[PDB]
């Protein structure tokens, strides 16, 4: 049903096990329900997990789709974070 | 319309969702089966002001328009450990590194 | 391969921009080389006299990332029974948003001074571009 993605810094995101296994990199560290990510911190993984909301939600959705927002400040690390995660 | 939620006590952070309809008891049904602790040892916030079990999430302000998928509303949780409910305490995320030169 | 088809038989369109983008409509002419229209303000709308078969892509003015039009990458204006082109962000990939939100913060001079892995060097340059796109066939 859920998942609990933690962060770095110690910060613990329980998810919906469906909106985390939208990763192929979580999938193979779930196959446990929690998975640790040494490298994260935590202002880059809850952005994750609304990436994951925000994907699920619009996906498939013939309205009007808003953009997804990326403060200035976080967007490398988030970058980083894409890229290794394959989000 | 569903409202999009950051469930948040401590170091803990629930992301769900919920109908503008729902009560905050059925919330707390939510935390419940997640965090294996019953509702009368919950206590929900909107910031600082405590929720009542019998008002809709709509009348207590979490709105479709503003709980929203890729910016979810904060919904604070404080438990009761035995006797008397733990101040409502929410450690904030991680501070991003400065802008580098290159921004 | 990618051509509009030279029918010669009118339909008319409206572009119905339903993004935040200022977009950047582009007809793919007959020998297949895209050619640019004016731009439309994000929100905005414009009637355009097309023709049946033709085809048009559309793109972020700016940095021609890519953007849907009736939820596909190609409009083809068929027969006016004027025909709605809906313009709309996709669901972008987290890596691609953040490519872009990167590209629009660090000059492309400046990507290689960045704390990232090599592979993401090579990404950030690779800036989308109507001409890779064109190529899948
Ligand atoms: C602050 O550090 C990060 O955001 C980060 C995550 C990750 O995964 C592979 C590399 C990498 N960096």
């Amino acid at each position: 049903m859920y998942v609990k993605l933690i962060s770095s810094d110690g910060h613990e995101f329980i998810v919906k096990r469906e909106h985390a296994l939208t990763s192929g990199t979580i999938k193979a560290m779930l196959s446990t329900n929690e998975v640790n990510f040494r490298e994260i911190p935590s202002h880059v993984l809850s952005k994750v997990c609304m990436y994951f909301t925000y994907k699920v939600r619009y996906t498939n959705s013939s309205t009007e789709i808003p953009e997804f927002p990326i403060a200035p400040e976080i967007a490398l690390e988030l970058l980083m974070a894409a890229n290794f995660l394959d989000c | 319309m569903d409202v999009f939620l950051m469930i948040r006590r401590h170091k803990t952070t629930i992301f769900t969702d919920a109908k503008e309809s729902s009560t905050v008891f059925e919330l707390k049904r939510i935390v419940e089966g997640i965090l294996k602790r019953p509702p009368d040892e919950q206590r929900l916030y909107k910031d600082d002001q405590l929720l009542d079990d019998g008002k809709t999430l709509g009348e207590c302000g979490f709105t479709s328009q503003t709980a929203r998928p890729q910016a979810p509303a904060t919904v604070g949780l404080a438990f009761r450990a035995d006797d008397t409910f733990e101040a409502l305490c929410i450690e904030p995320f991680s501070s991003p590194p400065e802008l580098p030169d290159v921004m | 391969v990618l051509r509009s088809v030279n029918s010669r038989e009118p339909s008319q369109v409206i572009f119905c921009n339903r993004s935040p983008r200022v977009v950047l409509p582009v007809w793919l002419n007959f020998d297949g080389e895209p050619q640019p229209y004016p731009t439309l303000p994000p929100g905005t709308g414009r009637r355009i006299h097309s023709y049946r078969g033709h085809l048009w892509l559309f793109r972020d003015a700016g940095t021609h990332d890519g953007l849907l039009v009736n939820q596909t990458e190609l409009f083809v204006p068929s027969l006016n029974v004027p025909i709605f082109a809906n313009i709309t962000l996709p669901v972008y990939t987290l890596k691609e948003r953040c490519l872009q939100v990167v590209r629009s913060l660090v000059k492309p001079e400046n990507y290689r001074r960045l704390d990232i892995v090599r592979s993401l060097y090579e990404d950030l340059e690779d800036h989308p571009n109507v001409q890779k796109d064109l190529e899948r066939l």
